[PDB]
């Protein structure tokens, strides 16, 4: 970090969120003035405040604020900006944005425009990669227009078929086929969806690869044409065409194949005169036949996972390249620094569709920065709100260690010690992935989440010892709350006679089974007997901090108490999963048998989408009651949110309406019978 | 639960524009001990929030306006509901904390025929009679009579604070312009000048009606400190058998 | 030769005439009295002692510092007197000066009267006739309202408080009569409502006139706010004297005892 180099005194960072904060911080390491653009709603974000001055660029929607180029060059004129960074996606693929920046003093920090054009169309991308002497996914080169052509191409390539339209951030518009009838009907639906999404209709049909590993290679390229490959980033774990866990040093990959990968990627970059940091994605099979799948000219979303092992600041060198300086670091300078694992904590509900979009505000937000070997990148703070106008990303968590086991353990401890309240997160999913046996040993594939949980994610299944530990912790916490309730100050008129109950006899209702617990106290040590098993729980018993660390039978367990009621109900986050327990005294539980049960029935919802527009919120779940006037969700269509009356009884099988999705008329918000 | 805990989640809970609402109960949960709050009448007259909480271990009675239901406007039911709660907290030496986000009294014919004057007077009397420590925080708009109905400093209030989003005014700023500059009929710049000079706590602040303009994230800490120093408060009033509340 | 003498005499003669003879003529036109003659009818002859005749509003915003907007007394007449020989403190609001709207000086004079009455232990009678709250004054008007209400609540149960609404009253000024012990009104001229009919139009769009929203009939037959309604000013004042003969001067004094037959 030499401050003598004068790359750009003033920079404009054309993005928002965690990456905006990362870029601003990197420029601060250079002592570079930062100009961060922000929407009017996002005028209170972290990056707008931390940057040296800022200019509002429009309303809440990104189409009218970040995509309305008028406000952008007005802000540039106001700030006299000199450099621009597209960030994750955003306007990286916008060639009009590139040319209008070129018309001004701002310089697009990135590769050549024609390189972005070449990666935009997948047919030309494959043709160039074959020209660039890079192994390709097998298939047909060209564009299909008719169903007969599609089925014939399936004949040459085989039944596994990747009907894939051109472009698409994060591999958008990929589909699976297995039959000639499947080939033709999928080709028809793929033409339909390509027209709906992009309209290119450049369906690049190629042979599908089963049990693959999506392995990324990062190539840093100066403006002089030199290309330098920096290790790799395995992204085998994904769902809904989105990556959740990233492993930078790939366990499957070895050194010789890695260096061959980097050599091919460097040759590909030099074949295009690459002058930025790019990513090349491969489909490694059992035989390590890494085939070229797309090439992202933008900086990768999960770049920090390798930044730890490479030991180099990718953004710093990218800015130096934007200055035009050659690559100071060589391949020998690129040395792996241990193991690194990254997980992206999102604002989605993992229990529904492996992550379902959600909206809300963050009341409590605390990161596990006190843990060793844990780093957090985020662009949100306590009180920041999740907006439908932008993607729902909370943060990214990275751990580095000597080996894989150390990194996995540090991820586990960091995810346990991470406090988020107000919105629903997918911490349970990430922790279950990082502690799953298959992911531990290494045998993972792109379909990891589809076969490990065929019926969908259902939470951690705690074992018998874990069940006893959870029951002991819950009973101890309940007794501790009671004991603190018995502590007042000195009245001097009516003295308090502290009751002398020795052993608490509780009844705990975990799931359906009912467990009898006998809990006794001694100083700060709780002796808890659950159905005969005797355990010791010791902790400071601080009943106000969100994170509580107990020591059950020597083993240290970190738990969170989300909610509690005078009726006895408790919500405990324990090993990532949130369990609801119901603790009662033996007398109260005995008397509760006389209480009449209050039952509410709600099943079999049904309705399609009879108006278009962006859904404000979702109001039903598969298996909910409807009648003449029951609304599935709230749909806004040109400044009116009509209540969409069901009027009939059917059966939901899955739901396609998610808050923040522009779902049109007749698009079947919920699919039904 | 530390007494000087910061509450940054309250930094941007008050929306910038005056036509948006928020949940005052989120503010209450952020401020009070362990985010625990026992609500009273949580389903009746939902435009006022009353309940019990703890601050540094001491029982406190929380009263506040809910800008969600009926825009937070005061009416008959909310007046009685808040008045009796304040009177009870008075009778048993329980300190009171108020969150003021009231735009004014609810207008209508049913409200007038129901005797909105009597019940508004009930709430005003309940706050003006209080001899327990009272801490008032003004999150947003406080216009009209309601500004001093909700325990203003002028009712022998102890410490009054204002968030940087407070708007203390005689009445509606547009109405104030239309009633002052009626003979001007050039409100194009008059409205801008009047909102610049009077849609801020600065008139009240320079008049000393509010003790400070606290940052939203210090609220809890500040209140805790106050609840200590005022725990010894004693005030003397003229002798009487009892007063005549507008019951 | 010192100008103090004729200055004082001119200020006196301008104060005793309110804010102009033509406005007093207009006030008589709507069948209403001025504040000073109301006080003359209420109190025993030659017993009114007035206080703070020369107190002027200190507001200096919106050109209010000009001499044309300076009126000694400032829309309130305050003092003490005797009804049937028993002491009383009385304030009356003058609609001629700025429509009787309450400003800093108005509220300060009312507060001083109330404080002196609670010191000595005599009832307070208020004749309310005021358009609303002076917006030119600013937040000082709200401060004055709240000070008056605080002293009303403090004096409740200590000294009797009687309010007679002798004209329109709107805004927060409706809360002083509601915090007093009794509240009489005059038919066809007095009004008590928080918000005028135009606001009702702007909010719920219901056609109500002033009389239907806040008339004496409304507040004496279907609202419970007011206690009695009298034909006009003279009848109301005579009945008010008769009613005052019943009450004790303070909570400490026992119930009055008269000559019986």
């Amino acid at each position: 970090y030499d401050p003598n180099e004068k790359t750009f005194d003033k920079i404009l960072v054309a993005n928002r969120g965690e990456i905006a904060c990362r870029v601003i911080r990197t420029c601060k390491k250079m002592g570079i003035k930062t100009v961060a653009i922000h929407s009017d709603v996002d005028a209170s974000s972290v990056h707008v405040k931390m940057a040296d001055e800022a200019v509002c660029v429009g309303p809440a929607p990104t189409s009218k604020s970040y995509l309305n180029m008028d406000a952008i060059m007005e802000a540039i004129k106001k700030t006299r900006a000199q450099a621009v960074h597209p960030g994750y996606g955003f306007l990286s693929e916008n060639k009009e944005f590139a040319r209008c920046l070129a018309a001004e003093d701002v310089v697009f920090i990135g590769p050549d425009t024609h390189a972005i054009q070449a990666m935009g169309d997948k047919i030309e991308s494959k043709l160039l990669a074959k020209k660039a002497e890079v192994n390709t996914i097998p298939g047909f080169d060209g564009v299909v227009k008719d169903a007969e052509e599609a089925v014939r191409i399936a004949r040459e390539i085989g039944y596994p078929v990747m009907i894939k339209a051109s472009a698409g951030g994060g591999g958008k518009g990929m589909r699976i086929a297995w039959d000639d009838e499947e080939t033709r009907d999928g080709f028809r639906l793929s033409s339909q969806e390509a027209a709906s999404s992009f309209g290119d209709d450049r369906l690049l049909i190629e042979k599908f690869i089963d049990n693959p590993r999506h392995i990324e290679i990062q190539v840093l390229g100066d403006k002089h044409g030199n290309a330098l490959w920096l290790n790799e980033r395995e992204c085998s774990i994904q769902r809904r065409n989105q990556k959740v866990v990233e492993e930078a040093p790939s366990i499957f990959l070895d050194a010789e194949t890695r260096r061959a990968m980097g050599e091919q990627a460097v040759a590909l970059a030099r074949a295009v005169k690459y002058s930025s940091a790019g990513t090349v994605e491969f489909l490694v099979d059992s035989k390590k036949n890494f085939y070229f799948l797309e090439m992202n000219t933008r900086l990768q979303v999960e770049h920090p996972v390798t930044e730890c092992i490479t030991g180099l600041d990718l953004v710093q060198e990218m800015i130096r390249v934007a200055k035009g300086y050659p690559l100071r670091h060589k391949q020998a300078d690129i040395r792996i620094n241990g193991w690194a694992v990254e997980c992206r904590v999102y604002a989605e509900d993992p229990y529904k569709s492996f992550g379902l979009p959600s909206i809300g505000r963050l009341s409590q937000y605390q990161e596990p920065l006190h843990l060793p070997g844990v780093r957090v990148d985020s662009g949100i703070q306590p009180g920041s709100d999740i907006s439908i106008y932008y993607d729902p990303m909370i943060s990214k968590l990275i751990t580095y260690g000597s080996d894989r086991t150390e990194a996995l353990k540090r991820m586990a401890d960091a995810l346990d010690n991470y406090v988020i309240r107000g919105v629903t997160h997918n911490i349970a999913l990430l922790r279950e992935v990082i502690i799953n046996s298959r992911f531990v040993k290494g045998d993972i594939s792109t379909k990891f989440l589809s076969d490990v949980y065929p019926d969908g994610f259902k939470g951690h299944m705690l074992t018998k010892s874990e069940k006893n530990q959870l029951l002991a912790i819950a009973s101890s916490l309940f007794v501790a709350f009671q004991l603190r309730a018995q502590h007042f100050q000195e009245n001097s008129r009516m003295p308090v006679i502290k009751p002398d109950i020795a052993n608490w006899e509780l009844s705990v209702k975990l799931h359906d089974k009912v467990h009898t617990v006998v809990a006794s106290n001694n100083g700060s040590v709780f002796s808890v007997e659950v159905d005969g098993s005797k355990l010791n729980v010791t902790s400071t018993w601080n009943l106000a901090s969100p994170l509580l660390s107990v020591s059950v039978d020597g083993t240290q367990r970190t738990v969170q108490c989300l909610s509690r009621e005078a009726g006895g109900n408790m919500s405990i986050q324990f090993l990532g999963t949130v369990y609801k327990v119901n603790i009662l005294t033996r007398l109260a539980a005995e008397l509760n048998k006389f209480m009449l049960e209050k039952v509410t029935e709600d099943t079999s919802s049904v309705l399609r989408s009879p108006m278009p527009g962006v859904v404000v919120a979702v109001s039903v779940k598969p298996g909910d009651a409807v009648a003449e006037g029951q609304e599935i969700c709230v749909i806004e269509a040109m400044k009116m949110q009509n209540s969409m009356t069901a009027g009939k009884t059917g059966t939901v099988k899955s739901v396609h309406c998610q808050a923040g999705d522009t779902v049109g008329e007749g698009d079947l918000l919920v699919e039904l019978e | 639960d530390p007494s000087d805990r910061l509450v940054p989640e309250l930094d941007t809970i008050v929306p910038l524009e005056s036509t948006k609402a928020y949940n005052m109960v989120d503010i209450i949960h952020s401020v009070v001990d362990e985010r625990e709050f026992f609500e009273i009448m949580p389903n009746y007259a939902k435009n006022i929030i009353v309940g019990f909480a703890r601050m540094n271990g001491r029982t406190v009675g929380i009263v506040g306006n809910q800008p969600k239901v009926a825009s937070g406007c005061l009416d008959i039911n909310s007046s009685v509901k808040g008045a009796r709660f304040v009177r009870f907290c008075d009778a048993f030496n329980i300190p009171l904390i108020t969150f003021v986000d009231v735009p004014g009294f609810l207008p209508g014919t049913a409200q007038e025929y129901g005797g909105i004057i009597r019940h508004g007077a009930k709430l005003l009397y309940a706050f003006a009679e209080a001899t327990v420590p009272k801490v008032t925080v003004i999150t947003r708009k406080a216009y009209g009579g309601a500004y001093y109905v909700m325990s203003s400093k002028h009712l022998c209030g102890d410490t009054n604070y204002a968030w940087p989003t407070a708007e203390i005014a005689v009445m509606g700023a547009k109405g104030a312009v239309e009633i002052i500059f009626k003979g001007h009929e050039n409100v194009e710049a008059a409205q801008a000048e009047y909102i610049e000079k009077f849609a801020n706590p600065f008139p009240a602040a320079v008049r000393g009606f509010v003790d400070d303009i606290i940052q939203p994230s210090s609220t809890r800490a500040r209140i805790c400190c106050d609840l200590d120093v005022l725990a010894s408060k004693k005030v003397q009033r003229p002798w009487r058998k009892h007063a005549n509340i507008p019951l | 030769a010192t100008s103090v003498n004729e200055r004082i005499e001119n200020k006196r003669r301008t104060a005793l005439l309110g804010g102009g003879q033509r406005r007093i003529d207009a006030q008589h036109k709507r069948g209403k009295l001025t504040a000073r003659e109301r006080i003359s009818l209420l109190l025993d002859p030659g017993s009114f002692v007035e206080s703070d005749m020369f107190v002027e509003h200190r507001c200096a915003d919106f050109g209010m510092a000009a001499d044309k907007n300076k009126f000694p007394g400032d829309s309130v007449v305050t003092g003490r007197g005797r009804i049937n020989g028993r002491l009383v403190y009385v304030f009356s609001q003058d609609f001629t000066v700025f429509g009787g709207s309450l400003s800093g000086a108005h509220a300060q004079k009312i507060c001083k009267i109330m404080d002196q009455a609670i010191t000595v232990g005599a009832p307070v009678i208020g004749l309310n006739d005021s358009g609303g709250a002076r917006i030119q004054e600013g937040v000082e008007s709200l401060a004055g309202y709240a000070d008056i209400f605080l002293r009303n609540v403090t004096a409740s149960g200590v000294i009797p408080q009687i309010s007679l609404i002798m004209g329109p009253c709107a805004g927060g000024a409706v809360y002083s009569p509601a915090l007093t012990d009794f509240t009489f009104m005059v038919k066809d001229t007095s009004y008590l409502f928080i918000t005028g009919p135009d606001v009702v139009k702007s909010v719920t769009n219901e056609d109500v006139t002033q009389e239907e929203l806040g008339g004496a009939k409304t507040h004496t037959t279907m609202s419970g706010v007011a206690h009695r309604a009298f034909e006009n000013d003279v009848d109301a004042l005579c009945n008010l004297r008769d009613f005052f003969n019943y009450l004790p001067l303070s909570s400490q004094d026992p119930a009055p005892v008269r000559e019986c037959h």
